[PDB]
RNA sequence: UCAACCAUAGACUCGGCGAAAUUGCACUACGAGUAAAGAUGCUCGUUACGCGCGGCAGGACGAAAAGACCCCGGGACCUUCA
RNA sequence: AUGGUUUGGCACCUCGAUGUCGGCUCGUCGCAUCCUGGGGCUGGAGCAGGUCCCAAGGGUUGGGCUGUUCGCCCAUUAAAGCGGCACGCGAGCUGGGUUUAGAACGUCGUGAGACAGUUCGGUCUCUAUCCGCCGCGCGCGUCAGAAGCUUGAGGAAACCUGUCCCUAGUACGAGAGGACCGGGACGGACGAACCUCUGGUAUACCAGUUGUCCCACCAGGGGCACGGCUGGAUAGCCACGUUCGGACAGGAUAACCGCUGAAAGCAUCUAAGCGGGAAACCUCUUCCAAGACCAGGCUUCUCACCCUCUAGGAGGGAUAAGGCCCCCCGCAGACCACGGGAUUGAUAGACCAGACCUGGAAGCCUAGUAAUAGGUGCAGGGAACUGGCACUAACCGGCCGAAAACUUAC
């Protein structure tokens, strides 16, 4: 419980699928480019997943074209038309920086059976 | 539990520690014990939970408390007739009695004591 | 750093004055019949009888 | 978060391979040069044969930064390198090819045909 | 300048009588 | 405007006055135009 | 007019609007304020209305309080402060009792928030007025946050009154200004102010119109 | 850049023991002046309820060391075709 | 002629000690204004300038070289101001230089040794008494004692600015080029508050793990090794973060533009009068504030007893309203104060639940030779956040604390 868990309940999304650190995603957000709002699908891995209610943000990690990146999009932001799990992973961590200096097969995480 | 804002009992963590598991150790050996009033004020914390692990009597609890004890006759001692005797007991398992001040320092004193009214 | 000067004697006293104590507020309890005077601290310890009456 | 005698990366193909900031522009005492941020560089690396080469002071604009920047929208973007492209006064870059990603801020700051060239821009 | 100027012409006074020490 | 201590005619038009404790100098020609400070 | 409430800070947290942007916000429990006393130039010398806030047991209450309130005609509150206004024209809409809410306001309101600015006890120079401190190293013996100079030499002679040293920082009042009410919550009566808010939580607070954007 | 946080020893508080350099005094303000030419102490004004605690170090030309630089006087040691 | 910042002259305090350059920190002042602001003239078409006047509110970058100040240079900038304050500031720091003793080069000197010549190296002491300054309390007073809310004399703070767009590629101009005025957006720097986000930290959180010792042993754990190290980390503190701010408007003005107008039949911004006019000034914004000794104001509460002196003026006691101390506490805090609570109670702790953090406990079972893995099981552990629960502790209580009247008017 919280003390402004009643303000927070309105803007709190339903349909946030049930995921976790290493569980690979594809966040489809939200993109304005000049009066034209499209979809733009940020396929990553989960390494994070702070916070709580409103304030929950998780973090999404790619190497895009020799590039590690990362986005931190909050759980229950509007800019996220949907989030689609793909695959979940086998984390011994609750949050997956040392991602941050794994490139290539060494950054990959072992899939849940 | 809440810790220590301030400096350390011992002038450091670890003798806070160690003079916490202390004296646990002998408010539960013989039911009060007289020491500094915020020695006592930080015992309370720390020996009722301690009587909390001894009320949920498993191994688990057991081995939680012993991480900190480390006399078996007192772990013991928990488990078998304090933890059942506050069984019945929402908290409140000790009481902090303010007493008369030492001489050579001039040091607060308190009496922590274990209840016995049930 | 040093005094420059021999303070005087009504200012060294003005501040000397404050170098005092405050006496502590007392309260009856009635151990063992008698009335005694203890702080309302020990009042508790002074009931059960914790509190060297000397 | 790029500030004066920071070392980025060039993600661009006029032959520079790392270059040093030298000024934030957009003020005086301007400190921290993030996503679509111009700064003025120099070339302390090159590729042998080049365009520019080691030692030409150039202007640049930055692409990619470690330090995670916000967006209006409460996300954050953070890169794993500090990356910047070089540029004409025209905020067109002197190179024809971009490598790697980029912010999208450097289409509110009008990088347009960079944001065309780049492969991914997020 | 200001300081000794002004010290001279204190002089220039009905009591002083036109002469001062140090003018 | 020109502000200098010496303030005078420069040619036939050019008329000196008192304005606002100033000597002033005015004319058509505002080239000629003076004031004392 | 100027138009205002006290209430409670309750803390931060976040809201989306209209165009997903975020919005970080304060709620402010802008609650059932009372109206208490109407302060007037014929009684008092200046126009203003004295507003109540927060239950409180009639027992912890002080005689006089319970008086004034009674005299009043309330029940009494545990804060109580007065609203300055400019004339008895904004004035003549309190009445005595008069019940305020956060409904006075609207959402897209610029306000200004008084508080009491948290206690960071006695501060140094550094962390009270932003003094650079000295070097960590380069020889600098034990001035790695001292203020260093503190003022000329013997033409001064002195220290000027007002120069910046170490003290207690804190506990004042603050009035942040020309914060946009994102938006209102009557069902809750709170408030959804655009930003930071000066004080703890559940420290009390006075939400004003804004003096500069209406 | 540009500093933030944690602990510890001190500093702070209580108890106990208990110094020091210094000291012409004293119910030792500020300004502009004046003055052995840089004033707590004088003048004209301004400001200021009395007493403490923690702090800072601008002044008390602060303490310390009868300035080592300079000069005068005298020594000492050194040099040399004195 | 100013000024007194330069080199100097004098040698007036200081040689029973006034520490030196430069830098760091902290500033403060002046304006002889670098920018921003206002304006006159222009050989001012416009952009941009030049020159002069008013203006000191704010701002006035970071680097390379050098001990350096200065200066040159690099990039920038709206601008990269000039000076004073013991060439501000060493009981605040440095100590690279100068300016001890060592050594060396060059030169001088027979030599010892010397050099506003160079070179390498080379102890920066002090518990703050007074003033002052920053903050915080105690006492008394404000004509009874108290309480709440306040006014605002008087102070403090803040005061910066760019880029782009439209106006308009219009005015202007042969063109090149290119506006004033006025609107709009986005910004830098600075500051305040806050911690929802991000990010840092986390010495009683969680996990892993090395070595070693111990809990008899396995298992599980503990002690120590910077919390042993690592990986994470709620609160709080905080910035790199969030939000906000500087205003608008008015008054009076500077330079300046003027009107009506004489003296002086004209003219004249002025002598009587009337106006306009700047980031300066006063108001405005924020903050402190009635010790504001004119010690304020609006209200509310108690608004009542005894004793002794010989009842004169007092003194002592007990009280009320109320407050203090003790007690539980705080995101309040050096102490104190402040704030809250105090059994007619959720103030703290415990407990219960939740949130959050960690990330899947122990035991048992299963698979595997084993290392280990899987299930039981969002497990277990756990601090600050929230809510419930009087279980513990806030006590069977002690100390302070209230009225001479008089005069006049109504």
């Amino acid at each position: 419980m919280n003390t402004l868990d009643f303000v927070d309940q309105a803007s709190l999304r339903d349909d946030i699928p049930t995921f976790s650190p290493g569980d690979t995603v594809n966040v489809h957000v939200k993109v304005i480019e000049g009066s034209k709002e499209r979809i733009q699908v940020f396929k990553g891995v989960v390494i994070r997943r702070q916070g709580g209610g409103i304030s929950e943000t998780f973090t999404v990690r790619k190497e895009s074209y020799g590039v590690g990146v990362e986005r931190t999009f909050p759980v229950h932001s509007p800019n996220i038309d949907h989030i689609d799990v793909l695959t979940r992973g086998d984390v011994r961590r609750a949050k997956l920086y040392y991602l941050r200096e794994l490139r290539g097969k060494k950054a990959k995480i072992k899939e849940k059976r | 539990p809440k810790p220590t804002k301030g400096p350390r009992l011992g002038g450091s963590s670890s003798h806070q520690s160690a003079l916490l598991a202390n004296l646990a150790t002998s408010l539960f050996e013989h039911g009060r014990i007289k020491t500094t009033e915020p020695k006592a004020r930080a015992l309370r914390p720390y020996a009722e939970k301690l009587i909390t692990h001894a009320k949920k009597g498993a191994l688990h609890n057991r081995r939680e408390v012993m991480k900190k004890i480390r006399d078996k006759d007192v772990v013991h001692t928990l488990f078998a007739e304090i933890g059942p005797f506050y069984a019945d007991r929402n908290g409140g398992y000790t009481r902090i009695i303010k007493v008369e001040n030492r001489k050579g320092d001039n040091a607060p004193m308190a009496v922590i004591e274990l209840v016995r009214e049930k | 750093a040093v005094p420059k000067r021999r303070m005087s004697r009504a200012n060294t006293r003005s501040r000397r004055a404050q170098w005092k104590a405050e006496a502590p507020g007392l309260v009856t309890v009635s151990v063992a019949g008698q009335q005694r005077k203890v702080p309302r601290r020990l009042l508790k310890a002074a009931r059960l009888g914790l509190v060297d009456l000397d | 978060m790029i500030q004066q005698e920071s070392r980025l990366k060039v993600a661009d193909n006029t032959g520079a391979k790392e270059i040093l900031c030298i000024r934030v522009l957009g003020g005086s005492s301007r400190r921290y040069a993030g996503i679509g941020d111009v700064i003025v560089a120099t070339v302390k690396d090159a590729i042998p044969g080049g365009n520019v080469k080691r030692g030409d002071v150039v202007k640049a604009v930055v692409v990619r930064t470690v330090k995670e920047r916000r967006r209006a929208d409460g996300s954050y973007i953070k890169f794993d390198e500090n990356a910047a492209v070089i540029i004409k006064n025209d905020n067109d870059p002197r190179g024809t090819r971009i490598f790697g990603p980029v912010g999208r801020e450097l289409r509110e700051k009008k990088f347009m045909k960079i944001v065309s060239l780049a492969p991914e821009v997020l | 300048a200001k300081r000794g100027r002004k010290k001279r012409d204190r002089k220039h006074s009905k009591a002083n009588h036109g002469k001062r020490p140090n003018a | 405007m020109k502000v200098n201590p010496s303030v005078k005619p420069i040619c036939d038009k050019c008329r000196v006055i008192r304005r606002h404790g100033r000597v002033m100098v005015i004319c058509s020609d505002p080239r000629h135009k003076q004031r004392q400070g | 007019a100027r138009k205002g409430i006290l209430g409670t800070k309750l803390g931060m947290t976040q809201v989306f609007d209209e165009n997903n942007k975020v919005v970080p916000v304060t709620v402010v429990k802008a609650g059932p304020n009372v109206v208490t006393r109407i302060r007037t130039t014929e009684r008092d010398g200046y126009s203003a209305v004295q507003l109540a806030y927060g239950e409180i047991s009639p027992r912890k209450v002080i005689k006089p309080v319970a008086g004034q309130f009674a005299a009043a005609g309330v029940n009494p509150r545990r804060h109580v402060a007065e609203l300055r206004l400019d004339d008895e024209a904004a004035v003549a809409e309190y009445e005595v009792g008069q019940e305020l809410t956060a409904e006075i306001f609207s959402d897209g309101a610029y306000v200004d928030v008084t508080g009491t600015s948290k206690g960071k006890g006695f501060a140094g120079t550094m962390k009270r007025h932003g003094f650079r401190g000295q070097g960590a190293a380069h020889g600098a013996q034990a001035v790695h946050r001292r203020p260093g100079s503190i003022g000329g030499c013997a033409t001064p002679g002195r220290v000027f009154k007002g120069t910046r040293m170490s003290g207690r920082m804190g506990n004042d009042r603050v009035t942040t200004q020309n914060l946009k009410v994102h938006k209102v919550d009557a069902e809750n009566g709170v408030l959804l102010i655009k930003g930071a808010i000066p004080g703890r939580n559940g420290g009390l607070v006075v939400v004003r119109s804004a003096i500069k954007r209406g």
